[PDB]
RNA sequence: UUCGGGUCUUGUAAUUGGAAUGAGUACAAUGUAAAUACCUUAACGAGGAACAACUGGAGGGCAAGUCUGGUGCCAGCAGCCG
RNA sequence: ACCCACUCGGCACCUUACGAGAAAUCAAAGUCUUUGGGUUCUGGGGGGAGUAUGGUCGCAAGGCUGAAACUUAAAGGAAUUGACGGAAGGGCACCACCAGGAGUGGAGCCUGCGGCUUAAUUUGACCAACACGGGGAAACUCACCAGGUCCAGACACAAUAAGGAUUGACAGAUUGAGAGCUCUUUCUUGAUUUUGUGGGUGGUGGUGCAUGGCCGUUCUUAGUUGGUGGAGUGAUUUGUCUGCUUAAUUGCGAUAACGAACGAGACCUUAACCUACUAAAUAGGGUUGCUGGCACUUGCCGGUUGACUCUUCUUAGAGGGACUAUCGGUUUCAAGCCGAUGGAAGUUUGAGGCAAUAACAGGUCUGUGAUGCCCUUAGACGUUCUGGGCCGCACGCGCGCUACACUGACGGAGCCAGCGAGUACAACCUUGGCCGAGAGGUCUGGGUAAUCUUGUGAAACUCCGUCGUGCUGGGGAUAGAGCAUUGUAAUUAUUGCUCUUCAACGAGGAAUUCCUAGUAAGCGCAAGUCAUCAGCUUGCGUUGAUUACGUCCCUGCCCUUUGUACACACC
RNA sequence: CUCUAACUAUAAAAAUCUCUCUUCUC
RNA sequence: AGCGCCGUGGCGCAGUGGAAGCGCGCAGGGCUCAUAACCCUGAUGUCCUCGGAUCGAAACCGAGCGGCGCUACCA
């Protein structure tokens, strides 16, 4: 709350909106720790534990916590680093747990 | 805002129904008999007046120009 | 008197003509110890004169676009502010 | 010991710029671009950093000396205008409080949001959203959903094409359909069309963070502005203020300020007062007729569209009236305040309507054939048809309505308003007479309106009785059955009426809302929504108070002073 | 053109805040 | 085995002789533009089980159940 929201863009899309699914390089990650200076650490549904910055669209347009499902985009150059480009607000985080695009075996419920 | 999807349908298609089409298609309407005379192988609509031909479909005749209100049984 | 001759000139047009010339080739001769090369010069050598000039920039500093398309705080640009 | 005058030296001080400074300011910080009296120390953007190292002093603490690597586009000084202060001065506001009144928040229900749910439960607002979009949607509305239609694709060109570009259809399958939507067959129709290109329209499609217009808010406070003139290098400032007064930047005034402009006021509507004017069968009154009754005295209460006459009330025009009028206090005796009297009226007489500069990324593309851009433009996000939804319900919140009863409920009887509104190319307001217990039905008659509904014979209220402190004759929610009305259509009860079950509710925590006189509160009526439907809103009138007539304590507002490392401004 | 008088006096607690800053010529 | 202690509503506690407690939790609401702080209201039991007296038992007591601590493994 604040005087702060009739300075924003007013962006209402409170109505589903269509999940966005992973495109060549584009993967799926679970947030796993809050670091500084903007930047989070992402393991990645691959085993691997991906630094994930906090991107461009994303900055303080939401706010992300520990254990939110994300995706996020890599960098052939650099695999270690990458960059958080969606957040999926725990609902249709549900409906990838069913299709399974990731390994169940993260299991992150309310 | 609005979130508007691409509309998909549980619909095959429905198609104009094009008018069928006939060449030659008023003589078979007629027939000459032999340099002359002329007969007429449909029937006339007697609403309508001379000229107009019923339509035979199945065992009934039907008109055209007041179609609606004569179908008449052969 | 609307004009308007353009009366007097200056540009713009894939229209159109006649000239001049090298950059190149090359008889020679000069040049040089001998040769190149330069100066001179026969004979050729310009029409899209294709014989075709690039390197940077067009927000400000700083001369020049708030034209068109593309990308959408991406890609990138930016000596600094941006 | 003082007094007067002078002088030397010292800590100092007031005024001023004619000098100096980026200014705050300095009589030195002057005699500095018109640059040189002698001389010592220190600084070269910020940070790292007065850190490490190496010396040196010290018992120790630590002192003196003292970088770089690297990072950074600024850090910093003075002042100007705002904003802010749990800083100060002076004033205000029941969207603040004190003294209170009525409340809400507890209950049930109606409505509006959120959430959940759903095919959809269409959406925009989150003091200044939430009975708001006139948003009381059964169809339409409509914007959502499952489906079904059509082009309402102008125009130009090409293309087919008059031995058919095309259009339409009885009956059947199909469909929810009596849809020639699609098919079976065939018949009808004539250059309007059909299929491709360009383009154009339509869109409650998106973007109010592209816009207009409008409205809301900052801000109901009194605040703004520029022209000459003065001070500043300047951003700016004075005019716009020390005081007192006012609701007011309202005035009296003092003055580097003088004259002015917008706002406030003035101004209009409305409410009063008009036995003064003009008048009135679309308003009333008197006298007298013609009658009714009771009294018997000539009088009372009535009826008549019979006559004459009048305008006090009812109307509406021109005007009058109040300007703090007179008087008494108090006031640099001026602006003005307080009181009494006369008045109708003495809070600006009450209530309003317009209502300044600057601004919000406040709302509205969903009011507009206002609209830029983007999207779509044929099985369409166009338009229309059918049905469903916008009303679901484990839950929370906001306007309200009915109540918890004795100052009451229920019976009778009394009988009192003011705003309105009302039918024509449609069917409105309804009197009256008959029916029905009621809703209602029917037959007639008025009214396109001071004429008729209508004196809207309204409720609260009043008088007499039943009830008797018992969740009871309170409360009437939730349901069962039936009778009617509007409607093409009423189930998911439209609404009204009749009989019954009668639930929670014991004056409601924290907290919080509105309001100082015909005010709050109670009570209803009319109008807007309207074919039918309000528990809503806008207005109107009835009965009608308690308690202030003050304050800056909470929440804020206005001006001034001060401080700021704030200016996307204390979020 | 003449003068030196009046006076007081309260301190409870109150932490924090995220986007985003956009040309002025006759 | 005996003796000392005890018997949450989720946890730590309290009165136990007059009938459901507090605090900390949790849910909802309030203040605030917003959060924390703060304020208000609940929704959770067999104050372990079987009996005695009693208007009353959970207490007071006893006919037991289960868990901790001292004696200490008590041939
Ligand atoms: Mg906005
Ligand atoms: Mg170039
Ligand atoms: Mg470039
Ligand atoms: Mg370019
Ligand atoms: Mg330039
Ligand atoms: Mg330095
Ligand atoms: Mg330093
Ligand atoms: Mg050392
Ligand atoms: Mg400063
Ligand atoms: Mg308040
Ligand atoms: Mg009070
Ligand atoms: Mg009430
Ligand atoms: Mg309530
Ligand atoms: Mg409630
Ligand atoms: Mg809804
Ligand atoms: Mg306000
Ligand atoms: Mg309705
Ligand atoms: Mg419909
Ligand atoms: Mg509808
Ligand atoms: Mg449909
Ligand atoms: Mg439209
Ligand atoms: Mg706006
Ligand atoms: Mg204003
Ligand atoms: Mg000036
Ligand atoms: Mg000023
Ligand atoms: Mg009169
Ligand atoms: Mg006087
Ligand atoms: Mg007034
Ligand atoms: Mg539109
Ligand atoms: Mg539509
Ligand atoms: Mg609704
Ligand atoms: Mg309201
Ligand atoms: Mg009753
Ligand atoms: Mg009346
Ligand atoms: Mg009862
Ligand atoms: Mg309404
Ligand atoms: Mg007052
Ligand atoms: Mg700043
Ligand atoms: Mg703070
Ligand atoms: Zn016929």
């Amino acid at each position: 709350g604040g005087k702060k929201g009739r300075r924003g863009k007013n962006d209402s899309d409170g109505p589903k909106r269509e999940l966005i699914y992973k495109e060549e390089g584009q993967e799926y990650a679970q947030i796993t720790k809050m670091l500084g200076n903007g930047r989070v650490e992402a393991s990645c549904f691959d085993g691997n534990k991906r630094m994930a910055h906090i991107r461009g669209k994303l900055r303080k347009k939401v706010w992300m916590g520990q254990g939110d499902i994300i995706l996020v985009s890599l960098r052939d150059f650099q695999d270690d680093q990458c960059d958080v480009v969606h957040k999926y607000n725990l609902d249709e985080a549900r409906t990838l747990k069913n299709q399974g695009e990731l390994p169940e075996n993260a299991k992150i419920n309310e | 805002g609005k979130k508007r999807k691409k509309k998909v349908y549980t619909t095959p298609k429905k198609i104009r129904h094009k008018h069928k089409k006939v060449k030659l298609a008023v003589l078979n309407y007629y027939k000459v008999d032999d340099e002359g005379k002329v007969a007429k192988l449909r029937k006339e609509c007697p609403n309508c007046g001379p000229g107009i031909f019923l339509a035979n479909h199945g065992d009934r005749f039907y008109c055209g120009k007041c179609h609606s209100t004569f179908a008449t049984q052969k």
